């Protein structure tokens, strides 16, 4: 480790470098040292540490903001039965609901995960692109941060058409063996779109039923949840109410991975 | 106060976005020669200085130094903006 | 006085509004507010308005308390040759000072053009 | 729709209370209430689980002899035989409970001191011995004189087993046993946790299995 | 050297047997010791006197410090009496719970000068301090924000001994409560340093503040008649009630001060 | 249930209002919670309110009045003055006392006005504060005149023993440039909520 | 929440205490009571602020230039070094100091024994600390070390908030000229918040405070509760904070 480290001489002070290594060496051993903080919200703990879709409750959804609806004047009365009430000017979602649609939505990614389909994690606005590349690492899944062309499932010849594609094992292995031109020009269509702004993207959910795709959205209080197989109520505006339904997501295709990467052991 | 709500339009834009940048330097002071030759007859020695700036100011050319983004703005926002209805 | 709104786990608190002083939870008005809920729950204050006075006068000791624990810290901090680069109010200034300068160039040139 | 439980949750029924209940309860092919009773007086091992094998036995000898005794009897032979069998043994027994003709049941005046006359206050009871193996058969087993049937089902079905229960609830100390014992032929509980809360496609989202698991490591195997 | 208390059986409100002499005996025995130390003469004297005559000296500085700390005690020491509570031998030591008990100072009055005569004392105290109770908030929180080593002081501003106005002050490990001992010593050691700097504005503006913040309104300078002194340091409050026990023990001190005495030192007011 | 948690919740706990953000007009005390963030949660724009805040936005305090509006956009305004305000007047440290014969209101249906102080000093008159230097009678502070003196936050009533011409009349209008210390008398309250100090001019 | 650290071998500590240098209620009384109550205390200072998720050292260093939240400052520097006094004294987790370590020692005090420096560092402990502190021997950017007392809650990391010496009483034209050319450099900073580079490190820590010492070792006899302390300390884990 750190192999072009000129150290300074023994009679002249530490060098640049040197100084800086020792105060890594110091963060590492003794600055996290007089206490322990117990109880408290690291953002970057719900993309690494997200918990199992059983773990959850109502008071964790709470907490990530999950129950705040879009707004009164800004209704969609469509989405009438998933709002709990009302409270300074805002719909609040019921969130039992939200949690029991979130399970049923946990346990079709896992399932898709296990029989070792395409998931494609969908995700617009502006925070969300390091959370999504994540969730899409985690299973062995896809993910759209940059806008979503028109028609890449409808068109996807003329769009998907000059990216390489690969071969797989029951396992993940790429078993790099030469792909025909015939073999490689058509298309690969996900089994699971999941969106994060499914308000925002109406056409790739269109696309979606169109193509025949079961699809997942966080249908928040102006979205219309008709528009996809298993919507999800909640806070789609909030950057981590989104990344904990996401992680939590991520999480349930995950074990679903691991399950299957265990059979094929087996 | 009575608020005014628009109907929904193709596009927000103002037709011609104005900028207000600051009027010229050269200008000025030859408005301020003017002023001065109004008084103290034609060409008396208080405006000395005055007469000298300026044409050290008009020298290369006859004026010194030669847009708004609001419509990219109210184009970005509208739809946001709008109260208009769901779909 | 500043509120942070980003929750910790609101399934893991625990509070008995007993007393005012949480462990997780800070000094404030919502604080007050919990403990003449309590009050009026148990019937030591069966009017609500009583029990509100009385969260109110809890806090107020706490809050001087508060404030007298700071000052004696400055204190002691000063007699034991402690250094501040910068204070609050020297700061302010400063801060004044940037603005007053962008004024006064800008304000120069606006009494140029009126002039003119 | 589960959710999960609250985090003051605590499993009312201890380690030590367990093992005392195995320890008692557990009998053999001729195991009777008053053999239990003598179990539960020379118990040993910790104080807290002597005091409740003490507060159990106080309990018992406040109920019922003969009932206990009745039900002692039905249960080995429940847990021996089939689900149609059973269930007709209970209803003979209960036929014969309605109808004692050897008067060794006193459940009828039982049942108005309590249900009807008053909530307060046991039965004192009017009989208290060891019934006979032979005399508890007879109590509860059919005869000729009373004809006894069960309604008929659409699914006229019989088996000795539950078909669907296994599967959807939390898993038995026994199963987890036997997993152990396959796995042997290194283990350890995290693997076991794991295997029990992913592994298994039933039992998968299974709310206090994991807790569950971890009680029964700590009760059973060792390091 | 104080007559209220002894070595055997201390007071019944504030200290124990061995906590007391832990406090008070031992301390008093390891100063005088170290004050013996530092000057071969063993001439008590007083020690105001003795702190006057070494003040503004580095060399002089220990044998100053050694005599504000005994000073300082036996002045804390006069103050206290007994007390109704018990003591707290008897008594459980207080866990982390004390530290969210919110206190009673507010609210609550006990122990008053007016309960025992001095009336005039009473009277000064609410006109320096508005009341009574905001008076004991005051001083209180004041000792308990002083987490060290230190000493919580009523004061009397003096401008026949007279006096102008009531005042509270703390201060620490060894600080005397006169300010003429001590006014404008870091101000001389401004003025030397820039003396060797020119031998070698805002400097100028820097001791022209210094300046306006050591003159009084009208006087040359100003000095403090303490009243009453109050303890701070963990030296005599861990031995009976532990670490979380400070608020606790300032309570106790303050139901069992003896009040004739401070009103004794309470001069004529103008 | 989620109700009685909701009534609990931190945005529950922000007591509504629809005051102006931008009020033009005579500003005796703060209007708005104000609301921090984490640089954590900054960097990943979240506030713990409806939605996410703009990228825009680099400080970490702000004050708002709607969580979400039929504009799409929560109006709200980044600044957080207010809290430095009070910091500066406790670091002058002149405690604020009722001029007025009057019992001190912390000390012992409803009543809206201001219960003493509005909480910019829970301070008590009483004390005194030593240093390296000695105690403290005459509390200085750097301020700039106007004309009335802006001290720490505050505008305050200015008194002197002579005007001083020098200073003054040099620049007679651009006096805010030049900062000049002040000798801080006392901090009376009135009823409105203002905070009336009152200086001295130190030359 | 902050919540003091779970100690190794935790039961043998509170069973005991630590062998040579504390007793069984001695160390209760500096640990186990005394830093929980401290932790109590800087939880409640900063239980809604922004200061909650950082460590007490990250917090120490943010607050250090702030003058007003002092309290905070002296609560996080308390529970940081008494966590690294605590660190010093446990018996594990024989251990020599290392040679490297002693190199260093001898290349600083002008090729002087340890024995001699310990003897130093305990004469310094016993003249310049009056009431509470602490006693470091640090390391600073040129390899050199040196002694460093603090006068309660100082640290030995940041300079303008080492708290060395106590204007309380009188002091020497020689300290009031460094503190001079300290407040000088702080000027030179110029940032905004207005705070020094400085990159002291401390490798020795030891507690003057009260609550150390004084059940076991009386009001008098801290000098010799500082020497059992420098006899009897953890030199694995010195050696461990020492090396760039
Ligand atoms: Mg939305």
């Amino acid at each position: 480790p750190y192999p072009n480290l000129i150290p300074s001489a023994n009679d002249k002070p530490y060098s640049s470098q040197e100084l800086f290594l020792r105060q890594l060496n110091h963060s590492m051993r003794t600055a996290k040292l007089g206490a322990t903080i117990s109880k408290v919200y690291y953002p970057h703990k719900d993309i690494f540490y997200p918990p199992l879709p059983e773990n959850i409750t109502v008071e964790s959804l709470m907490s990530a903001g999950v129950h705040l609806g879009q707004s009164t004047s800004l209704w969609r009365s469509s989405t009438q039965s998933y709002i709990y009430g009302e409270y300074k000017g805002i719909h609040i979602i019921d969130l039992n609901q939200t949690l029991s649609y979130l399970k049923r939505a946990a346990k079709v990614v896992e399932g898709v995960s296990e029989s070792g389909g395409i998931i494609l994690f969908l995700g617009t606005r502006q925070g969300q692109k390091r959370g999504l590349e994540e969730a899409a690492k985690k299973t062995h899944g896809y993910y759209v941060s940059t806008r979503w062309i028109p028609g890449t499932l409808t068109n996807s010849t003329e769009i998907s058409g000059i990216w390489e594609k690969q071969e797989i094992d029951s396992n993940d292995n790429p078993t790099e063996r030469a792909l025909s031109p015939n073999e490689t020009s058509k298309q690969v269509k996900p089994d699971l779109l999941v969106v994060l702004n499914p308000t925002e993207n109406r056409n790739a959910l269109l696309e979606a039923i169109k193509s025949r795709v079961p699809t997942i959205a966080i249908i928040d209080t102006d979205s219309e949840p008709s528009l996809v197989t298993y919507p999800i109520p909640g806070n789609d505006d909030s950057l981590r109410s989104v990344n904990f339904l996401l992680g939590v997501l991520a999480r349930a295709g995950q074990r679903g991975l691991q399950n299957r990467l265990a059979r094929n052991n087996e | 106060p009575p608020v005014y709500r628009l109907p929904p339009l193709p596009r927000l834009k103002v037709k011609k976005p104005i900028i207000r940048q600051e009027a010229n330097k050269c200008l000025v002071l030859m408005s301020n020669l003017l002023q001065c030759w109004s008084s103290y007859g034609h060409m008396s020695p208080k405006c000395a200085g005055l007469v000298t700036e300026l044409k050290s100011c008009t020298s290369e050319s006859a004026l010194g130094k030669r847009k708004s983004n609001i419509n990219y703005h109210a184009a970005r926002l509208y739809d946001r903006i709008n109260g208009k209805p769901h779909d | 006085r500043p509120k942070i709104l980003v929750e910790n786990e609101i399934g893991d608190e625990n509070y008995d509004w007993s007393h005012m002083l949480q462990i997780g939870r800070p000094l404030d008005g919502e604080s007050v507010i919990q403990r003449t809920m309590y009050l009026i729950k148990t019937k030591q204050y069966g009017d609500m308005v009583e029990a509100y006075d009385h969260a109110r006068y809890e806090f107020y000791a706490l809050r001087m308390q508060e404030e007298t624990e700071q000052q004696v810290a400055l204190e002691e901090a000063e007699m034991f040759g402690s250094l501040f680069g910068v204070s609050a109010i020297e700061h302010g200034i400063q801060k004044e000072q940037e603005v007053l300068d962008v004024w006064e160039k800008k304000v120069v040139e606006e009494t140029e053009l009126m002039a003119a | 729709f589960v959710s999960p439980l609250p985090k003051d949750y605590v499993f009312k029924y201890s380690n030590e209370k367990l093992n005392v209940i195995e320890a008692c309860f557990n009998l053999s092919k001729n195991g009777t209430i008053e053999d239990i009773m003598n179990n539960l007086r020379q118990y040993e091992g910790s104080a807290e689980g002597k005091a409740f094998a003490q507060e159990i036995k106080t309990k018992l000898l406040t109920k019922s002899p003969s009932s206990l005794q009745i039900a002692l009897r039905l249960v080995q032979e429940n847990s021996r035989d089939h689900i149609e069998s059973a269930i007709k043994r209970d209803l003979y027994t209960a036929a014969n409970m309605c109808m004692n003709q050897d008067s060794l049941v006193e459940f009828s005046e039982a049942t108005k001191h309590k249900l009807i006359d008053k909530q307060r206050v046991p039965y004192p009871w009017t009989k208290k011995e060891q019934l006979f193996v032979s005399q508890l058969t007879s109590i509860t087993s059919p005869k000729p004189s009373l004809p006894m049937s069960l309604l008929r089902n659409t699914s006229n079905v019989t088996w000795t087993q539950y078909p669907y229960h296994s599967k959807y609830q939390l898993p038995t100390e026994q199963e987890i046993a036997a997993y152990i014992e396959k796995r042997t032929n290194k283990v350890t509980e995290r693997e076991v946790l794991n295997h029990f809360a992913n592994v298994i496609p039933s039992r998968r989202g299974k709310l206090g299995i994991q807790s569950l698991c971890k009680i029964v490591c700590e009760r059973k195997c060792e390091e | 050297a104080l007559e209220h208390l002894k070595e055997g059986a201390p007071l019944k409100g504030l200290f124990s047997i061995e906590g007391l002499q832990k406090a008070w005996f031992d301390r008093v025995k390891y100063l005088d010791a170290k004050l013996n130390d530092c000057t071969n003469e063993a001439q008590q004297k007083p020690l105001e006197t003795l702190i006057h005559e070494n003040s503004k000296s580095a060399s002089k500085k220990h044998i100053v410090n050694y005599a504000s700390s005994l000073y300082n005690l036996k002045f804390s020491m006069s103050s206290l009496q007994g007390c109704i509570r018990t003591p707290p031998e008897e008594c459980p030591r207080l866990g982390p719970e004390a530290l969210l008990q919110t206190p009673d100072f507010n609210r609550t009055i006990s122990n008053e000068p007016l309960t025992t005569g001095n009336e005039r004392l009473q009277a000064a105290l609410i006109s320096s301090f508005g009341s009574l109770m905001e008076f004991r908030t005051l001083l209180i929180n004041s000792n308990l924000a002083i987490s060290g080593d230190g000493f919580t002081w009523l004061v009397a501003r003096r401008q026949d001994i007279e006096y102008d106005k009531l005042f509270i002050l703390n201060t620490y490990n060894a600080g005397t409560p006169f300010n003429f001992s001590t006014s404008g010593v870091m101000n001389e050691l401004n003025n030397q340093y820039t003396n060797m700097e020119k031998q070698r504005a805002k400097q100028a503006k820097t001791k022209f503040i210094y300046e306006t913040q050591q003159k009084g309104f009208s006087g040359k300078e100003v000095s403090y008649i303490p009243l009453l002194a109050i303890d701070a340091s963990p030296k005599t409050w861990l031995t009976d009630y532990g670490v979380f026990g400070k608020r606790e023990y300032l309570e106790r001190v303050w139901d069992s001060i003896e009040w004739k005495i401070v009103e004794s030192r309470l001069p004529q007011r103008t | 249930t989620l109700a009685e948690l909701l009534g609990r919740s931190r945005i529950a706990q922000v007591a509504n209002n629809h005051k102006p953000l931008t009020y033009t007009g005579k500003k005796f005390h703060p209007t708005h919670q104000i609301i921090e963030t984490k640089p954590s949660t900054l960097y990943r724009q979240e506030w713990g309110l409806k939605s996410a805040i703009p990228s825009k936005i680099k400080s970490r305090y702000l004050v708002y009045n709607d969580l979400d509006t039929l504009e799409r956009i929560t109006t709200f305004e980044p600044r957080g003055g207010t809290q430095w305000n009070r910091l500066r007047f406790q670091e002058m440290g002149v405690p604020i006392v009722s001029n007025i014969g009057r019992q001190n209101p912390f000390f012992k249906k409803f009543n809206t006005e201001i219960i003493g102080t509005g909480g910019l000093s829970y301070s008590l008159p009483g004390k005194l504060k030593n240093s390296p230097n000695g105690v403290i009678q005459r509390t200085v502070v750097p301020g700039r005149i106007l004309n009335l003196a802006a001290i720490g936050g505050f505008v305050a009533d200015v008194v002197f023993f002579q005007s001083p011409p020098s200073s003054f009349n040099s620049m007679g209008d651009f006096i805010r440039m030049k900062t000049f210390l002040f000798e801080i008398l006392e901090a009376s309250m009135e009823k409105n909520g203002s905070v009336s100090m009152h200086a001295r001019l130190l030359e | 929440i902050h919540v003091v650290p779970k100690l190794p071998n935790s039961k043998a500590l509170l069973q005991n205490g630590v062998p040579n240098i504390l007793s069984s209620s001695g160390f209760k009384t500096v640990w186990f009571d005394y830093q929980r109550y401290l932790c109590d205390k800087l939880t409640l200072a900063t239980a809604g602020q922004s200061l909650e998720s950082y460590y007490p050292f990250h917090i120490l260093l943010k607050t250090a230039g702030n003058p007003l939240q002092s309290n905070i400052f002296n609560l996080a520097s308390s529970i940081h070094n008494n966590h690294l006094f605590v660190e010093n004294i446990l018996p594990s987790a024989k251990t020599e100091p290392s040679r490297l370590f002693l190199s260093k020692i001898k290349d600083s005090f002008n090729g002087s024994d340890w024995e001699v420096v310990k003897e130093e560092m305990i004469y310094r402990a016993e003249n310049e600390v009056l009431g509470q502190g602490w006693l470091f021997l640090v390391e600073n950017n040129e390899k050199k070390l040196f002694i460093l007392t603090s006068n309660n809650n100082g640290t030995p990391y940041y300079f303008p908030r080492n708290q060395s010496f106590d204007l309380n009483s009188a002091i020497s034209i020689d300290e009031f000229a460094t503190l001079k050319q300290m407040k000088e450099l702080i000027g030179k900073s110029t940032k905004l918040n207005g705070k020094v580079q400085d990159w002291t490190m401390p490798i020795i820590c030891v507690n003057l405070w009260d609550h150390a010492y004084l059940h076991d070792y009386g009001v008098g006899n801290r000098s010799k509760y500082v020497k059992n302390v420098l006899d009897n300390l953890n030199w694995s884990v010195v050696n461990n904070r020492i090396f760039s």
